[PDB]
């Protein structure tokens, strides 16, 4: 009853350079930081 | 005033020889360069009044907006502006428009239909002038002139050193060589 | 004196907003005073790009550091110029 009926209810820039190496070493810093059962007989009134 | 327009150069890289330096530099330019297209990428976007009065006005200008000669002032209000083809028109002179920069002679901005004077053109520069103004500077500096050291100094004190230093020329009393 | 600021700024948070993220901004930069971080001016600029006083002097010291950042070298004195430019006419 339930699977079938009533339907519904900045971007960091590269800076390859610098900013690749950056990230991989904040990653390092963080490093040393750190339904089957579905109810197919839908039950229903009058 | 409409003060320099000075051409637009990047900084200069010193190693030149392919060193990482050099890779550094060129790194660190293009890292500024990647810096001001964020900026200037996100100002607009990430930006969310004069609007009614810059729609009234644009309503009221229409287009297109012809570009004529202004002959005459009669009024204050009033004015006689001859269209491109040559015809006299004695059109009317809106609000806003300083009057001031309205003088005979210059290219004033009208209307398509009522030829009424809605703008005056400032730059109105000849197209065959404005391509020779230079943008892009030449990357050709006087460390890339071998001698020529007595017409180096020459120029400088010609075309160069009046702008950087021209107290040396008012106090001497001279005028620099123009 | 770059490399000992983080727990400044850890300290700094206790302080309630908006004069927190002013003191935060202004730290950080003159943590870096004249290092040359590339980073550390891109979160600056990044600071004065969003719009909202205190909330103005964030981005005030934000574009006081881009300077301050950028004094380093002449390249990035050179590159920050044009980036000042860009700013104040947009």
């Amino acid at each position: 009853p339930s699977t079938f009926a009533y339907p519904a209810p900045k971007v960091s820039t590269a800076v390859l350079s610098i900013t690749a190496k950056a990230k991989k070493k904040e990653k390092e810093k963080e490093k040393k930081e750190e339904k089957e059962p579905e109810p197919n007989f839908q039950l229903l009134d009058n | 005033t409409k003060g320099p327009d000075a051409a637009s150069k990047l900084p200069l890289v010193t190693p030149h020889t392919q060193c990482r330096l050099k890779l550094l530099k060129l790194e660190r330019i293009k890292d500024y360069l990647l810096m001001e297209e964020e900026f200037i990428r996100n100002q607009e976007q990430m930006k969310p009044k004069q609007e009614e009065e810059r729609s009234k006005v644009d309503d009221l200008r229409g287009t297109p907006m012809s570009v004529g000669t202004l002959e005459e002032i009669i009024d204050d209000n009033h004015a006689i502006v001859s269209t491109s083809v040559g015809s006299e028109h004695y059109v009317s002179i809106l609000s806003f428009v300083d009057k001031d920069l309205l003088e005979p002679g210059c290219s004033v901005l009208l209307n398509h239909k009522v030829h009424a004077v809605i703008g005056v053109l400032m730059d109105d520069t000849d197209p065959l002038v404005t391509v020779m103004k230079v943008e892009k500077a030449p990357q050709e500096t006087y460390a890339d002139i071998g001698g020529l050291d007595n017409q180096i100094q020459e120029i400088k004190e010609s075309v160069e050193l009046p702008l950087t230093h021209p107290e040396y020329y008012e106090e001497m009393g001279i005028k620099p060589p123009k | 004196k770059g490399e000992a600021i983080e727990a400044i700024l850890a300290a700094l948070e206790v302080v309630s907003e908006p004069f927190r993220s002013f003191a935060n901004t202004l730290v950080d930069v003159c943590a870096y005073a004249g290092s040359g971080n590339v980073l550390k001016v891109q979160q600056l600029l990044h600071i004065c790009s969003e719009h909202f006083a205190d909330m103005g002097a964030h981005q005030g010291v934000a574009v006081l550091g881009i300077a301050l950042i950028a004094m380093g070298e002449e390249i990035g004195a050179e590159m920050a110029l044009r980036t000042f430019g860009h700013l104040l006419r947009y």
